[PDB]
């Protein structure tokens, strides 16, 4: 059922599905022909092996213009979250190409943000996975902001825990 | 034993208080004095022995059976706190092992179908504890709520936790002091916290207001926007209005918020909420008024009555499978131990009082 | 009430004027009962917290713990004065007589009394009043109801570069 | 140069006043071989790390990354004003509708032009101003040109006690 507790246990069951496979087979496709990895596989080459921690996950876009709207992939283009590197604490995000071409956006920018305070707060290197066309159009200015965010705190971490940019 | 007079003000400054059933008594002013002048007659035992300031005042933290129960007791007490403020909590590390055993399958079935059944939240506690261990304080005083030590891969934890046996797992005056409190004192003795959520809300009556709610339950929420030490926050169920913001919310500067597929946060309950959002609506049409209701509510609560509007804005870090609750805190406190925040220069807050 | 006022003007470096006439603390049963060991603690911790000025003068009254809660020296307060009409003493004088002098109330029964009529009248003579206190120097000084504007003052002026400070924490855990 | 400058100001306690009107950055494979990538993140890293008062006033063009580049409230301005002349968008409207139009004007070949032309039109006469931003709160403020001094002359009266500060380090690592 789904007013039931095993039915809601079901029901988170298959997000994760659709979370871990938010972009289409072809696309997935696409980006193995042109040599590339996808953004999870690239995760799970760095990490120490079950160390990964996802962070909104199931995390969605509050966009309308342009009908973007039509189109809400959890995750919203970009994998996040915690794990560790031969033993040691690393915060990472890796933005997935495969969704909306990888262009950052509000909600994008934010979890990377979330990553980004994560390390700072905790005191560990933060690896920045890049392949993105650029920013998220339909979301205008929006898509400005998370960027500036993003340098801020750049700014703020600098020299004071390890930033390493992976790009891909 | 006897403890009267200024004399009271002592302990009560203390961190915790431990008495003993029957030999141990605290009063300002006794029973003589009571009687020639309110007229009222009333015993020691009554007055301030051991179970009346266990359940009643809410000053003492124990109730023993005898001096080598409160002395153990003590002990306890010391073995999940550092000598000093100056370094963390004593611990005995030991790796954990994450393989999902059939004790974490059980949290998977432990919340019942039907939102109004409750369950014993003692059980989800003592499933993430090393050894199902879970010390618990204040037992006897505002029962609604959950507070104690337990440890995390043999590093001390604090525990907050709404308890739906007792009042409906409510918050009300006694139990935002209770656990006000408590967090204050782990956050004081760096001692991270961990908090189960399921609360519908706070305890309707006039008495709550007059009492002054407004500014007793605010001392909750200061305790955990003031705390410094690694806060990890999990909803198994309920989570409306303002006690979600008040149970550890990501929001008050929680670090991890996870939560399960069975709950349930929003602003408030279906009905309250078509009532008024759809108060026109429902207004047309008196042929049917009813259904069309009953339909707006059905449809409300399938839409929002679940954790996912939460997970999409960030507010919880993850939902989760009940199983994995252990498997995430473990983690999480792996990484987060090493937190360092600070709050603006000041000589001290101001929380209400 | 008072708690929360003093702890506001610390933590905005207001100094604190404190008048005492206090009996005692309110009896009853509901009192104990909804936490009066817990919340009159406040008081106190709030005036042992405290680093901005403190000067408290006792007007009249001033028995058992009462005492020390209102900003006394023994909780840090700087400048503690007293009128002649000050009465500074663990209890009142009835209930004090009776205690210490229960054998001797006891004996001579017959018109036992005009006898502790005689004890309390002596016991309030001799201890209602804040000379004993100022012996110990608890009281800085008994003085002329008439002068406490200047010593305030005068106390103000001195007292206004006053720099303490508690032990490093990350903060206090006053009873809620 | 800028980078240097609102780094000496800052270091000097001087605040900064910066005034924009910048269409984006100068296009060339000349400025890519020459590192423009690390070179002109100087000078988002000197506004982001600056903690006088930040005060920026845009006059008219915010393009892109220029307009985070140049003192925008996501680095750290304290104060955001924008004139109505002000146009902070991603990118120009012939560019965007390129993209966002490329299916809508690909239909219909025929006349596929005046429809992408229309597009335009409606895009910038949209999105090509202040008021997306002002909705966001990305600027304070969308003011008349004339009340600039105004602004800047009491908003500098209140930043002038901005107190704030960045995580200890030894010294950041600014792209050289």
């Amino acid at each position: 059922d789904i007013h039931t507790t095993a039915g809601k246990l079901a029901d988170l069951r298959r997000r994760i599905e659709e979370a871990t496979h938010a972009g289409s087979a072809r696309a997935v496709e696409k980006q193995h022909a042109k040599g590339k990895l996808t953004a999870r596989e690239r995760i799970d080459l760095l990490l120490d092996e079950g160390s990964f921690v996802e962070l909104d996950e199931f995390a969605r876009h509050r966009s309308t213009n342009f009908g973007l709207d039509a189109n809400r992939p959890y995750g919203d283009g970009v994998v996040t979250g915690y794990g560790t590197v031969d033993g040691r604490p690393v915060a990472v995000f890796s933005q997935d190409f495969t969704v909306f071409g990888g262009a950052l956006g509000e909600v994008y920018g934010q979890k990377i943000v979330k990553v980004m305070d994560f390390a700072l707060k905790t005191g560990c290197p933060v690896v920045g996975i890049n392949d993105s066309g650029g920013a998220r159009i339909q979301e205008g200015v929006a898509s400005l902001g998370a960027y500036g965010e993003i340098f801020r705190r750049n700014t703020h971490a600098s020299g004071v825990i390890p930033q390493i940019s992976l790009v891909v | 034993g006897p403890c009267a007079g200024g004399a009271v003000y002592s302990p009560a400054i203390t961190d915790f208080t431990v008495m003993v059933d029957q030999t141990s008594h605290m009063f300002i002013t006794g029973p003589d004095v009571i009687k020639t002048v309110t007229g009222e007659d009333v015993g020691f035992e009554e007055l301030g022995g051991a179970r009346t300031h266990n359940s009643t005042s809410g000053v003492a933290h124990h109730m023993a059976g005898d001096e080598k129960d409160a002395v153990e007791y003590v002990k306890q007490l010391l073995s999940y706190l550092p000598s000093n403020n100056l370094s963390e909590p004593p611990a005995f590390p030991e790796e954990a092992d994450l393989a999902v055993t059939d004790e974490d399958a059980e949290l998977d079935t432990i919340v019942p179908d039907s939102a109004n059944q409750p369950y014993d939240m003692h059980s989800v506690i003592e499933h993430v504890l090393d050894d199902a261990e879970f010390f618990e304080t204040q037992p006897l005083f505002a029962p609604n709520i959950l507070t104690g030590f337990g440890r995390v891969e043999g590093r001390p934890v604090g525990i907050v936790a709404n308890q739906p046996m007792q009042f409906a797992g409510c918050l009300d005056i006694t139990a935002s002091e209770k656990a006000a409190r408590f967090v204050r004192t782990c956050d004081a003795f760096n001692v991270p916290v961990l908090t189960f959520v399921d609360v519908p809300g706070f305890l309707p009556g006039v008495d709550q207001e007059h009492d002054g709610i407004i500014r007793r339950g605010a001392k909750l929420i200061f305790a955990y926007a003031e705390a410094t030490v690694p806060l990890i926050t999990v909803i198994t169920r309920k989570a409306f209005g303002g006690a979600y913001d008040v149970m550890g919310s990501k929001h008050l500067g929680a670090d991890l918020n996870l939560a399960w597929p069975t709950a349930q946060i929003a602003v408030m309950g279906a009905q309250g909420a078509v009532n008024i959002l759809h108060r026109r609506t429902i207004a047309d049409a008196g042929d049917d008024a009813e259904a069309t209701r009953a339909r707006l509510i059905q449809e409300y609560e399938d839409a929002l009555l679940n954790p996912y509007t939460a997970a999409e804005r960030g507010y919880v870090d993850a939902v989760i499978m009940p199983s994995d609750t252990r498997r995430h805190i473990v983690r999480g406190l792996r990484q987060l131990r090493t937190k360092r925040e600070s709050l603006p220069p000041k000589k001290h807050g101001n929380i209400p009082l």
